[PDB]
């Protein structure tokens, strides 16, 4: 199971 | 044994061809379970294991939405790295991610992992306290400080050190007789003369798993290691791996050279001569 | 900066004519990802090729198998050829059953 989405924004480069 | 587990994701912008192709990879050590393509004419997650099918729809569709989200934030990234480095809109660059954990013979953790690259150059890696980052440059340095204010290392660290590890767990019991079966190389050398006075001695490996194998020559039991011309471990495209080493001797003194094989699958290390 | 492809071709299995085995091409240690990668029978390109999924090595750089069924003969030839945007034309290595 690859890393999952955070509870809010998934943090871009 | 021990046993690992990595996603391998490539983001690659492609100027005037559309949007940034974002491709993820899944493997337990040299075993790649899943995959998923933004470029597919339907992008979802595949299996590419036969133990990974036994999952249900739900855990496809939960994947699926991690890389669907995955694909449009890399997209964002590509953007901003081009600016990080003052790039023009011209060129197509590339984000790479490796990431994942490692277990030691008793399943415990040992060690995880998160390392990004761009453009095939080191980036932004986790420190092994999944705590800390390291950055390349003054451009990583840009995303460090985003990271590190929105309290991106903590989400890294949990993963790594609970969903990574207990679905790793579960790969390895659900492909137990593959994933923990390690089959020993087959091996043999072979001789071919190369004028009157040299002949090539070359030690096969074949049909192993996993991959790791070293496999070295030794002329009156001191390492050949500057002669010794030493093929990369190729995939065969049966699960197994293939390596030769090759060595070119004097005419005469082909039983003065040794090949030493290791490796896991092996009740003993192995000691090879031509045999005529 | 750019890293040119490492070639290799080979058999899955130890090659005895008239005997179906598989044809493999592998490409590694390049950057960036665009490769293209054919297989030859006596000099003419095979339609049927798959390949592996895309992935890459701690060093950063791709490597991918391509690979096709065939039936090795004493007398056809077979060989990989690929382009890369660090090869100035394409680069052909012929299957020498013995490598």
């Amino acid at each position: 199971l690859p890393e999952p989405l955070p509870q809010g924004q998934l943090t871009a480069y | 044994g021990s046993h690992s587990m990595r996603y391998f994701y490539t983001a690659m912008s492609r100027p005037g061809r559309g949007e940034p192709r974002f491709i993820a990879v899944g493997y337990v050590d040299d075993t790649q379970f899943v995959r998923f393509d933004s470029d597919a004419a339907s992008p979802r997650t595949e299996p590419r294991a036969p133990w990974i099918e036994q999952e249900g729809p739900e855990y496809w569709d939960r994947n699926t939405q991690i890389f669907k989200t995955n694909t449009q934030t890399y997209r964002e990234s590509l953007r901003n790295l081009r600016g990080y480095y003052n790039q023009s809109e011209a060129g197509s660059h590339i984000i790479q991610r490796m990431y994942g954990c490692d277990l030691g013979p008793d399943g415990r953790l040992l060690r995880g992992h998160d390392q990004s690259a761009y453009d095939g150059k080191d980036y932004i890696a986790l420190n092994e306290d999944l705590s800390s980052w390291t950055a390349a440059d003054t451009a990583a340095q840009i995303t460090q400080r985003k990271w590190e204010a929105a309290r991106v290392a903590e989400q890294r660290a949990a993963y790594l050190e609970g969903l990574c590890v207990e679905w790793l767990r579960r790969y390895l019991e659900n492909g137990k007789e593959t994933l923990q079966r390690a089959d020993p190389p087959k091996t043999h050398v072979t001789h071919h003369p190369v004028s009157d006075h040299e002949a090539t001695l070359r030690c096969w490996a074949l049909g192993f798993y996993p991959a790791e194998i070293t496999l070295t020559w030794q002329r009156d039991g001191e390492d050949q290691t500057q002669d010794t011309e030493l093929v990369e471990t190729r995939p065969a495209g049966d699960r197994t791996f293939q390596k030769w080493a090759a060595v070119v001797v004097p005419s005469g003194e082909e039983q003065r050279y040794t090949c030493h094989v290791q490796h896991e699958g092996l009740p003993k290390p192995l000691t090879l001569r031509w045999e005529p | 900066i750019q890293r040119t492809p490492k070639i290799q071709v080979y058999s899955r299995h130890p090659a005895e004519n008239g005997k179906s085995n598989f044809l493999n091409c592998y490409v590694s240690g390049f950057h960036p990802s665009d490769i293209e990668v054919d297989l030859l029978k006596n000099g003419e390109r095979i339609e049927k090729v798959e390949h592996s999924d895309l992935s890459f090595s701690k060093d950063w750089s791709f490597y991918l198998l391509y690979y096709t069924e065939f039936t090795p003969t004493e007398k056809d030839e077979y060989a990989c050829r690929v382009n890369h945007v660090t090869l100035s034309q394409p680069k052909i290595v012929k299957w020498d059953r013995d490598m």
